[PDB]
């Protein structure tokens, strides 16, 4: 849908479909999904310490 | 000194004889492993796939105790359930052809055996040199 930019003072708010892009009907299905990386190698202080 | 004695073989080439036989040539073995217009694809393919096999090799390896020592011993100790062989026999006797048959069964745990002593080893040994 696509709502009318109704300016001066009106109360009914009309809306209207309208096709446009072709990338929406995607993004109806990949609204649940965001890629993430992994990284490994993390640092950490604590009490222990390497012997010669 | 020697007139005539066992040179060594190509890789592979020990494999027919016994297992203590062939534990002493490892590093022929090993070697033979890493290297030595559609086409391009698949050779490239071909190679990645050989590097991605040794890389796998590596890493489980790794998370055992041993990374690059080439020969390990461990602390787990051996259940006869699964082999029921004598030790006299084996080192003997038997190929490791021969060997892979009868020891099929009885693998995918022993991996996770190895994988639970060396953590637990580790986390001891992380606990003896917090207290140092």
């Amino acid at each position: 849908l696509t709502r009318d930019g109704g300016s001066t003072n009106s109360t009914t708010e009309t809306f209207r479909p309208g096709g446009g892009d072709m990338r929406d009907n995607w993004r109806s299905e990949l609204y649940k999904y965001k890629v993430v990386k992994i990284e490994p190698l993390g640092v950490a202080p604590t009490r222990c310490k390497r012997r010669v | 000194a020697v007139g005539i004695g066992a040179v060594f073989l190509g890789f592979l080439g020990a494999a027919g004889s016994t297992m203590g036989a062939a534990s002493m040539t490892l590093t022929v073995q090993a070697r033979n492993l890493l290297s030595g217009t559609v086409w391009g694809i698949k050779q490239l393919q071909a190679r990645v796939l050989a590097v991605e096999r040794y890389l796998r090799d590596q890493q489980l390896l790794g998370i055992w105790g041993c990374s690059g020592k080439l020969i390990c011993c461990t602390n787990v100790p051996w259940n006869s359930s699964w082999s029921n062989r004598n030790l006299s026999e084996i080192w003997d006797n038997m190929t490791w052809l021969q060997w892979d048959k009868e020891i099929s069964n009885y693998t995918q745990i022993i991996y996770g055996l190895l994988e639970e002593s060396q953590n637990q080893q580790e986390k001891n040994e992380q606990d003896l040199l917090a207290l140092d």
